[PDB]
């Protein structure tokens, strides 16, 4: 099963995920944490890790959900997203965690 | 997210905003709750009738609430001027108008009173709607009719007439000079009185008529009803007969049916006379409601080719400022802003066709004079018992009231001043006409 | 015949007549232009909402007057009483109601304020009428809940939103204990957010909630629309993506599309929840209009399966004791008079269903005990702005408030003063349910002045 | 629960149960089986007609039985009263009362014989109901006819006439005097006659004779059919003939059909005659069956815009005081009891038009001044046979008939009684029409047998 | 041309006229005259002889507009009309007087 | 037979007809001068007698053409129009010679 | 799995218990007992047992038969109904019995 | 001017018969102001960008395509196995 975008490239390092909720930050758009054990095309509204991080700073802070998210879901997919409240809609989305 | 209760005024008020060509601005009569400053009662407004509510929601970080929130942007007195981005209205739907503007905001504890003076529509939401089906001068060439107010008449009783005795007393109206006559707002499909056999009689009285006559003629044929289908039904059946009209009562049918009678009557060719039946139970009052110019403006944004404006020598109350500001909102091209009408913005109409103005109740032949000084040749003028409360009947009323009507026009045309004259022209023109004097004398102390 | 204008009285004015049990009965509160007598002011009224004008004419002769004519039979008080008969009205047609009764009489100059407090229908013309096409009983089986007031919620921003987010905030409140969620009565189809696109959407989150928590939801979709065609269109749509709900704001559409898309929703199989937007345009002020207990009436007559009431203790003005007629009105078979409420007459459903009362807008946690004690079960209780603007969200928002009620509901059926321990009960519940806690917390100095 | 058998009576009669306004009542005369209590028979009877069967059901604990039971509230002589809630049927249905009231409870081994005589209908279920679509004062003023009955006939042989020669015979009685004429009820679509044929061919005839005689013409196309959707086609096509008129004949059609056509008539601007084809099936003895007033409110209640109701002098079977109570029951606005005259209940009609009488069956000149005096003016009278019987065919007949009813009203005008006088002013008005004469000497031996 | 109720008849004279207006006024109904010289199915409204005689108290009244308006309009025919404001219609109409020419053709 | 505005009154003398014209050129209105021996409901299209006359300046030069249209066709029926491009319509119309 | 009224509640004690069957008796109404193992949304119908008890007298003859349903499907969900024949609804439905696993998730 | 709604009009009108007369030998028109006036009476797309991603579900990368080819000849099982490579390899 495919998870979209960078779902072709080897899966991603905590590093290279760091670098993705960067590029969310330094371009004012709002980092987000979602998860489910029910992908595929069927889904369309994964779980809330908490509300999208509108008050985020700092990618830290963001990685440190990530990894409170995958500890408490560690059977659970988890995808980083991005958010446009000026487009309303997301600008990008990508799976960080595989079980 | 910061949770919590925020005054509306945070948000809501920002008289630093400048409004846009494209907003839609509204101005409100605010009577706060004693202790509510008019700055927060305003942003309450502005808020509940756009995106706010009574505290702050997460979602509100989904959106751009800077694109999308109504805006107080000026206070003068107790009016709150309140301007609402385009992108919050639905195209064509006056509907979806009323949902925002007057949705909610007239019933909260902050605000005691409340009432909509005026809007200015912007061109660019004008443009979603096609205006009257018909409008005043193609209206004027159906009828080959040019030169003089029109003649009208309401048929009494208001209801327990027989169709059969209703179209009798059409056929004596017109046959007599009016050039149309009407159903009665409240005169719909009835035990006493249905709707088919109504249309059959009526359309025999006005060919009967226009044959005798050698004038065109119409009767406003009332198709208000329950459901929208059976309004559209009784359209149909007008068109099948050969009618140049029907009616409706725009406002107790609602705008929605509204909407589909207006496009149906544009598809069957009918035109369209439009009563506004229950105005007056949210524009009379100054405090509280809509103002009768708004009413007008969504009429002529929905497609009416007439609608009634009031006498102000009648027996209904008008304003004399107020009716000289809408007969010119439902005629002319462009409306500048005037205080002394309560003409709060420049109304742009961008093509849509005029609307007739109808004055109607209570009038009767001494009122001629200052009817024509008031609304032009531009108009109706209805005599229901004005017609039917001639000495001798529905015929020679009618030609009383047309006859005074034409007298009338002619003094003016001749440069006479037509208001302190106007006992003189109608004497002089009654030497002619036995029914115009035997109108006068019954009605020459009736006043109101 | 005698022609001439004469006083309305003489016609009009008639208090030896007896009211007919088909005979519509109006209570209007006249206020007559200084000078002119209560007796011709009522006897106008009379007059030009049945079948009188200004003078005289030659056609009266035509017909009956005397079984066709309305007549003040009784002025008692600033109220005049008004008797009309059967005959005068269009089977079925609210739009004729109002075409006579609040027709022209509100402008008239010799009377310089109006207002119609109430009205008896009688049981020859209610039944003319097919009433709600659902009702309480029926809705409750169809969702599968008894034994509590529901839950419910307005979606906000009122505007702004873009369908997936709307669907997203649905999804959240339904999966978080809501019964129920609805369009803002001015969310129809806008630039941001066109309705095939919500619709779709929505009940993809309403389909995912009910599944999740096992408990049957529903949304109220809005399919109000400048046209009743496109009304007809969008409740279509609703019924083909298998919700249980439309919306509809009756009065801004009007009487007459109302009637039409309450025919088709039955036809649909859908629940109807009616919105009285516009409403306090004509019911705020007591000395001219309507009040709102004529319009709830009109509307059990069409045939919403719900209406907003009021809440009284929220941020809209409702007093307690016109509230608790007009949920009688709504959901009772019979209800006798009591001006103490503004009920002047009688009413008889003569088995007409019974509308939801719905209580909306400004009300939080705390208000529940109020709300359980005013209404009982037999409501819907909806929290918009109590639910979203929870300090965690929506899902936490909306278990806080369902947490809420059924604890009221607990205490109340253990025998419990409601009132008297109102607040009590919500803080036991708090210490099982932390979402409730932080509600509390939020909104313990939120109030608004109350009227009884 | 107490599972077995009881008697009908333990729950189902109830002497002290008092009738709402809101009850459909019922008066059944009763036979028992010998052996079989009055009470008892009359309680299965109410049971077996609304919620109970032949033993006690466990079900029957999850509803309120003492709102929804019919109840036998009084026995007199061999008459029972039953009353019936008005949540037991179905709004509109005629067919849903016949299902209940006669649906099973005549084929009882414990009640040898069952009569229904008569049937109160509340105004709660009255309305419900719309009525004729015309009426008799409407229908007058489309014909612009007043001031006497209204003339009309059968078209003879029943059956075996080509369309062509149909349309003939109509063409000649029209322009004979005759109002109207009909298509026998039996006539309908056949090898020898087919309706699109007729359809075609009477129109022609119709509007001929119109423009002749200067009066306005109407012919009762049948459109009885095998199926619904066939009998709504033959009524469309009636109607883009300009036809003034359809015919159905409702109870061989059925009611479920019938309403179907009704509804169809008033959206085209026909108007219904209504043939009681089968009638005497039901309604022939007094010891069993329903008596034809209870057939007649619910035809009025459907709406019918005229029935026939028997000529008592003719060759069917018709007693002269059930005849006046069938007449008012379908012309007045209220009608009190008469038991005299089979009325065990008044009626209440609540503003729904009047039906036209219609007197057919046997009758020529000698009979116009009996019809005249039991009916009045407001009926039509059929002459078939004694249309196309005339020595000189159906013109001359045509005239005969209009000359006898129009001689007859001139002399009641006068002040003449036309009972003590009917023969000697029909010999008076022989004297100047020479057609009538004929008609007279021809008939003058043919009578049947009176009851009063 | 037959114009409906009585033209079936011999013509009526004035006594026969008279008794049939006795009729309607006895019974509280509204006697009326109405006119035309186009008589037929097409024509549901003839012309008024003045209003509807609301105020007619005997039928010697309505005979001598029934003169007046047969000495007006020789040519056309005029028809009495009783009507019934209760039941809102008419409940005996009759030709009273039919130009020359109808009848000799 | 009525033929709409003015009909009711009392046939217009000369004098009366030329005060309507001066009516017309005194608003800065178009006059025109239309005929027709078929006057009735059926027709809205009366013969123009010339074009209007966009360049009148004087109400006698109107009347000099209602003479001459009156001359030349005295079997019909004659109105004076006055017309405004700016509504685009006719803003008077009426009888004023009858064959 | 939630199961409508009072499951946002903490799971309740048959003391609890008992206090809604007496709310339920009090009043009148009739008190049922239904037990499945498939909740949920598509299941209108649960497996009745015994009949709607309509002639309970006291709420601890209600206790026992839920005693006696929970000892003999100790794998289902059972509920608490309470009937009204007056309105022919259904006046308060609860879940008074969840299986092990429901809790151990 | 111009008719609401309908881009046919528009050209009927700006592009009609403008290009060809002979005292301009050439024209190009290259760009047009539409007021916000005229847009309103247009719907513009029936899905959008936004919610086209919503309807797909996917975000963050340009979306990939490609045409069937030959361009012409291909049978309708044929076409719809190239089909079938090319989506279940990513695109
Ligand atoms: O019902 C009536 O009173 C009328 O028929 C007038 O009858 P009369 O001509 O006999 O007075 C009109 O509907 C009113 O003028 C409407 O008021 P407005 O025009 O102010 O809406
Ligand atoms: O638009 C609003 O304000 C609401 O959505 C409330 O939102 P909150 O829940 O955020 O207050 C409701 O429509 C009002 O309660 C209607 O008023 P009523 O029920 O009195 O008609
Ligand atoms: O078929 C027949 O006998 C008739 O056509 C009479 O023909 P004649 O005029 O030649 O007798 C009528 O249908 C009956 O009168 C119906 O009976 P009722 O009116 O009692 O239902
Ligand atoms: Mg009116
Ligand atoms: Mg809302
Ligand atoms: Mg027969």
């Amino acid at each position: 099963m495919h998870t979209e975008t960078f779902s072709y490239l080897p899966p991603l390092t905590d590093e290279e995920i760091k670098k993705q909720v960067e590029y969310i930050l330094k371009n004012g758009w709002i980092p987000g944490i979602e998860y489910t054990d029910e992908p595929g095309p069927h889904n369309s509204y994964w779980s809330f890790w908490k509300l999208p991080f509108f008050n985020a700073e700092t990618a830290e802070e963001v990685m440190e959900e990530l990894e409170a998210c995958r500890e408490a879901n560690p059977d659970c997919y988890i995808k980083i997203t991005g958010y446009d409240n000026i487009r309303q809609g997301q600008v990008l989305s990508f799976v960080a965690y595989r079980p | 997210y910061e949770a919590g209760v925020r005054p509306y005024r945070e948000t809501y008020y920002d008289p630093d905003y400048e409004p846009k060509d494209t907003d839609l601005l509204c101005a409100f009569r605010i009577t706060p709750k004693p202790g509510v400053p008019m700055e927060e009662a305003a942003a309450a407004v502005a808020a509940e009738s756009s995106t706010g509510t009574w505290t702050e929601v997460w979602s509100n970080l989904l959106t751009d609430l800077e694109r999308y929130k109504a805006r107080c942007y000026r206070i003068e007195g107790d009016v709150a001027y309140i301007a609402y981005p385009l992108d919050l209205f639905e195209e064509g739907s006056i509907v979806n108008i009323m949902s925002s503007i007057v949705g909610n905001v007239f019933g909260f504890k902050a605000v005691q009173a409340l009432r909509l003076e005026d809007m200015r529509i912007p061109v660019a939401y004008l443009k979603t709607f096609p205006g009257p089906p018909t409008g005043i001068q193609v209206e004027r060439d159906r009828l080959n009719k040019y030169g003089r107010p029109l003649l009208g008449g309401t048929i009494k009783p208001k209801l327990g007439l027989s169709a059969k005795n209703y179209a009798r007393v059409v056929y004596e109206c017109l046959r007599g000079g009016l050039d149309t006559t009407k159903d009665d707002e409240n005169l719909n499909s009835q035990p006493f009185n249905r709707w088919r056999d109504r249309f059959l009689y009526v359309m025999e009285a006005v060919r009967k008529a226009e044959a005798e006559t050698g004038e065109r003629k119409g009767h406003w044929l009332n198709v208000t009803a329950g459901s929208t289908e059976e309004m559209l039904k009784r359209a149909e059946f007008a068109a099948e007969l050969g009618s140049r009209y029907i009616m409706v009562d725009f406002l107790t049918a609602g705008f929605a049916a509204f909407a589909s009678v207006r496009r149906r009557a544009e598809e069957l060719g009918l035109m369209l006379h439009c009563h506004r039946a229950m105005h007056a139970v949210f524009d009379r009052q100054p405090n509280h409601g809509i103002h009768f110019r708004v009413l007008a403006k969504w009429l002529r944004m929905v497609g009416g080719d007439h609608v009634h404006t009031g006498t102000v020598v009648g027996k209904l109350e008008g304003d004399r400022a107020e009716t000289l500001g809408i007969a010119d909102l439902l005629r002319e091209d462009y409306v500048p802003a005037d205080p002394g009408r309560g003409l709060f913005f420049d109304q742009d109409w961008a093509g849509l066709k005029p609307v007739f103005p109808v004055a109607s109740g209570g009038i009767h032949v001494w009122h001629v004079p200052d009817l024509v000084s008031i609304f032009g040749d531009d108009a109706f003028f209805l005599f229901g018992g004005g017609t039917h409360g001639h000495p001798r009947g529905s015929r020679a009323g009618a030609t009383a009231n047309r006859v005074a009507v034409e007298a009338v026009v002619q003094a003016r045309n001749e440069g006479r001043d037509i208001l302190a004259e106007g006992r003189e022209i109608l004497e002089e023109a009654a030497r002619s006409c036995p029914e115009l004097r035997e109108a006068m004398e019954l009605w020459g102390d009736v006043k109101f």
